[PDB]
């Protein structure tokens, strides 16, 4: 048996490097060629190159400029370094033996993006009178204008799990992300029992109760 | 008078694949190059180190001819400080190199419906090649924690396979004869020369 | 480089049936040398087949392969929960490597006709300087189907974003969300608002509308 | 199916020139080689030449080099041998071969039926008949051996027929032979119970069809 | 120009019997040499390439081997649609060769020539030549030979030979010589023999003719 541990960094810029290193644990590290493989959302599982105990590497024409790569065999370590990197080598990489039919990785996610920090805003999409369902009702909440992934969703402090279908984000324009959670309920909860959706975002340090009714329409 | 054969090295019948590429040496020779670049039919007439024009007026100690065929987009593998399969598990040359590369197609001769099998290359092999080296060991590559005692079986591969040349095959995948001169100087007299 | 190509691109089974999945090489291949490799959500691949007809070891015997040239194919006699994933066809005849796009293998069930919402922003997005109206579609089945954006009887286009859940454990059913973006004073200048959806198992496209200020 | 079909075979004289064509169908021809080989009459099977699935590399042997010109045309799917400056080394039977690839890395595998090639200055010619008549000489254990004889005639070929197509039980006719006059000769003899010979006829019809010549000649005993 | 030479120059053999057949080079082709078999009156059948594969459609008792400068092709047992002409043939460079050929003749009990003469009749006179001929029928071996001699004396450069064909009906031969001359130089001598020179000939067996001997 043979583990494979990963490591480097995550979120980037442009114009910047990604280092990623892959520690070996289990059996010997010569005599073999390690890989690295890539796996992106529209060119699948990619190929980039491998390397030896000796600093012997074959690359993938398609990246052979940008690519490099090194060894260590005093800690059993190899790494991968990728140049002027792009929102297009946003992607899973792991590292494997030769030919990864024997043992993989787990994956590295490595994202891009020339943005910074920023917290949620929460805007509660309600429901009316024209949105019944033979009894039935749905409603919920948008989280819009936040970086980075991830968020997390709950109702009543998690004391709710039918019904609730939370969707993927969604890379807008302005290089935030944007996802919407609902919620479906029998009409005769709606204006009697509450619902919440706590949102939550660590990497800002932000707990969001946001409170969700029906709206009154105030006649004026 | 007394030319060099490059009659049997250029306009030959059946070259050797490039695991195995054939050597050959020039010496003693009136080797008139100017009928080589000379000509459309050779569509890579690269030269290192010399200039193609000024050929024949040197006096090299000894020529080396090595021949073999590749795929057509393998091509600019055959250089100094290249990287692929065939610079590096296969046919390898130095740096900073004193010579000529000469690569024209054979679509006609080295083409065969249902795939030519016969010309092969070195796919898999535990490390590089040292320059102007030849390993036609045909032994197991193996790629798994798991000895191969010389049977092929998982992650226990062949390192030799086949192109698959067609005739149909459309520029990239087509076969193209190489051919490699190294012009190798010594502290001997200067046996070989150009004509006058 | 070997370009592969995966046929189908996704499939619709159920426990029990057989599945055949396919892939075409640009040029033919070497002796045998295509792989078959299975993907999970979130783990790593992993290698079932070798030689387009070897089965690995830890593979049961329902896996099996065949083809030649620039044709092979991968098949499943008897599918189970655990053979739901993604697959894709590797070939380690020529360098560089190459891997296909995959082939899905999705969980079947009898049509199911979306529950389709409208939703009207809310004063704190306008005062925020934006507004996003929303269009949610819930439990249906087949994942093919189609919305559109109307601003009082007009198309849209270039502004509709929708996501997409995954499918459920208990039922398999679908979930998607269309968000229209329009800034305060393009959703002001306009009256109505309206969200078409068709899909196989609807009768007829559903259209449900809203007006602006409406109560 | 595979065939092929050759075309072009007839008499000419020398120096002259001449062009045969091969026909395929059955497979793709724009994609196979092609060879021409002869056989001369009487010898072994001899290579001429071989052309590739495009028209830029062509071959021939040592001794037809310049004289003879190997092409093809995959819009009609044929192949075109062009000789010039023929000679009377060269009559021969010529046979269109495919091939997988050029140098022949797994040799030839369709082959055509053939056509003929006779190269003489002479002129069409009825035969001239003599009869072999039996001799006392000839008389072993009551047989008694008798023929005909066709000599001086051109072209090829003859047909023969003893008792109009009856008698063959023991005709032999021997094929032919080019004396150095340049026309053709052959016997056809057979043998006999010694004592049927004043009392049943054998008769040599001859038929030679570039002449529309047909013959008829008696052999009796050789009468003093 | 690779020179290929075959051996043996012939082949008597039977059903069932095991035959060989030998090819020879001048140079060093390593696995580049196919095996065509011909039949008479027909073309060629491709039956081996690289010296050791085979043909689809082709039994399995044609066998070859070999490398270099020795080949070899085997029929382990022999049948009746095998007694034909087999050529050899290298791809080793350009120009291509092939073999001269090596038959293969059906075997029997060595025969003997009924051996006939015909003289020259009165019409090959009135025209103004002369063709007398000499016959050996039903007979085996194909080796034989015919001698002619004018006025008891040998005369040559002026004869000619015709052989038909392994006949089918018993593994039979026939052959005729015709000695063609000048009426001129024929009306100045009288005997005119042919003799005949065979294996299974007990002797020599000579048979002449005197001019005008009736």
């Amino acid at each position: 048996e043979v583990q494979l541990q990963q490591w480097g960094a995550g979120l980037l810029k442009p114009s910047e490097t990604l280092s990623l290193t892959c520690a070996v644990y289990g059996e010997s590290f010569s005599g073999y060629y390690w890989s690295w493989i890539r796996q992106s959302p529209g060119k699948g599982l990619e190929w980039i190159g491998q390397i030896n105990h000796s600093g012997n590497t074959n690359y993938n024409p398609s990246l052979k400029s940008r690519v490099t790569m090194s060894v260590d065999t005093s800690k059993n370590q190899f790494s991968l370094k990728l140049s002027s990197v792009t929102a297009a080598d946003t992607a899973v990489y792991y590292c494997a033996r030769e030919l990864g039919h024997d043992y993989w990785g787990q994956g590295t996610l490595v994202t891009v993006s020339s943005a910074s920090t920023k917290g949620p805003s929460v805007f509660p999409l309600a429901p009316s009178s024209k949105s019944t369902s033979g009894g039935t009702a749905a409603l919920g909440c948008l989280v819009k204008d936040y970086f980075p992934e991830p968020v997390t969703v709950s109702w009543n402090s998690g004391a709710l799990t039918s019904g609730v279908h939370t969707f993927p984000a969604v890379l807008q324009s302005s290089g935030l992300y944007s996802l919407s959670s609902v919620v479906t309920v029998p009409s005769s909860s709606l204006g009697t029992q509450t619902y919440i959706c706590n949102v939550n975002h660590k990497p800002s340090n932000t707990k969001v109760d946001k409170k969700v009714e029906p709206k009154s329409c105030d006649k004026t | 008078t007394n030319l060099c054969p490059f009659g049997e090295v250029f306009n030959a019948t059946r070259f050797a694949s490039v695991y195995a590429w054939n050597r050959k040496r020039i010496s003693n020779c009136v080797a008139d190059y100017s009928v080589l670049y000379n000509s459309a039919s050779f569509s890579t007439f690269k030269c290192y180190g010399v200039s193609p024009t000024k050929l024949n007026d040197l006096c090299f100690t000894n020529v080396y001819a090595d021949s073999f065929v590749i795929r057509g987009d393998e091509v600019r593998q055959i250089a100094p400080g290249q990287t692929g399969k065939i610079a590096d598990y296969n046919y390898k040359l130095p740096d900073d190199f004193t010579g000529c590369v000469i690569a024209w197609n054979s679509n006609n001769l080295d083409s065969k419906v249902g795939g030519n099998y016969n010309y092969r290359y070195r796919l898999f092999r535990k490390s590089n090649l040292k320059p102007f080296e030849r390993d036609i060991s045909t032994e197991i590559y193996q790629a798994g924690s798991k000895p191969c005692n010389g049977v092929e079986g998982f992650n226990c591969y062949f390192p030799l396979q086949s192109y698959g040349f067609q005739p149909t095959n459309g520029v990239g995948y087509q076969p193209y004869r190489v051919v490699v001169l190294s012009f190798e100087l010594l502290h001997a007299p200067a046996t070989v020369c150009g004509p006058k | 480089e070997i370009v592969m190509t995966q046929s189908p691109g996704t499939l619709s089974l159920s426990p029990g049936e057989r599945a055949t999945l396919s892939c075409r090489a640009s040029q033919s291949i070497s002796s045998s040398y295509l792989a078959w490799f299975q993907q999970k959500p979130g783990q790593a691949p992993r290698l079932l087949i070798y030689g387009a007809s070897s089965r690995a070891p830890g593979i049961p015997d329902r896996f099996s392969g065949s083809g030649s040239g620039t044709d092979f194919t991968l098949t499943i006699s008897r599918l189970e929960p655990e053979d739901f994933a993604v697959y894709y066809c590797q070939q380690y005849g020529d360098s560089p490597l190459t891997f296909g796009g995959g082939t899905k293998v999705d969980i079947k069930r009898t049509v199911a006709a979306p529950s389709v919402f409208i939703f009207p922003p809310s004063d704190e997005q306008l005062k925020s300087g934006t507004a996003s109206v929303v269009c949610l579609l819930n439990n249906f089945y087949p994942r093919e189907a189609k919305v559109q954006w109307k601003v009082d009887n007009a198309l849209q286009s270039g502004n509709s974003q929708e996501s997409v859940t995954e499918q459920d454990s208990k039922d398999s059913t679908y979930s998607l969300s269309s968000t229209l973006t329009l800034s305060k004073a393009d959703y002001e200048k306009h009256k109505v608002y309206a969200c078409e959806v068709t899909h196989q198992g609807l009768s007829s496209p559903v259209t449900k509308s809203f007006n602006r200020g409406e109560c």
